[PDB]
């Protein structure tokens, strides 16, 4: 089937239940990684050699699975917050957004 | 300073019971639910911007629905 690949994904605060603590953006597109990981490797370049390891045992034992298909690429976003003082303060969130996806 | 992983590593901590279930597990997990629920309450002032706090709350009280709690 669909090998390892980005998906679409945006991520509403509003129904996540997030609208009351986070002031912007209203949501954001993270995206999601899913997909197979036979040989050879989706990001083969930056993959590890355990999933190379991995990917050969399954090939000579299915009981052992696959590699799996993960987020290898991340990015950060700027959000808004209120504290105490009901003042909006900005924050820069890490590994929020996926830029690129690989066997792990 | 936000005291929420302090919180889950109590959490993760105490629900090391499998399974049973007698039953069961629903007073032991409720229990050690209430505990976390209770510890993120109490760090709630200084976690005020931290994203792994905002997802504890939603994920404490989605674990309280299944199976119901309090």
């Amino acid at each position: 089937k669909s090998s390892c690949k980005r998906h679409p994904l945006y991520v509403d605060f509003s129904d996540v239940g997030w609208n009351d603590w986070i002031v912007a953006p209203p949501g954001y597109h993270a995206f999601y990684c899913h997909g197979e990981c036979p040989f050879p490797l989706a990001d083969h370049l930056n993959s590890t050699n355990h999933a190379i390891v991995q990917t050969l045992v399954n090939s000579v034992n299915s009981k052992i699975p696959k590699a799996c298909c993960v987020p290898t690429e991340l990015s950060a976003i700027s959000m808004l917050y209120l504290d105490e003082n009901e003042k909006v303060v900005l924050k820069n969130y890490q590994d929020m957004v996926v830029e690129g996806c690989g066997c792990r | 300073q936000c005291r929420i992983q302090k919180c889950t590593t109590d959490f993760v901590s105490l629900t090391s019971h499998l399974n049973s279930a007698v039953d069961g597990f629903d007073s032991e997990f409720c229990k050690a639910l209430r505990a976390y629920a209770g510890c993120t309450q109490r760090t709630s002032k200084a976690c005020r911007g931290n994203l792994v706090y905002h997802s504890a709350v939603l994920g404490i009280s989605d674990l309280m629905s299944q199976r119901n709690c309090s």
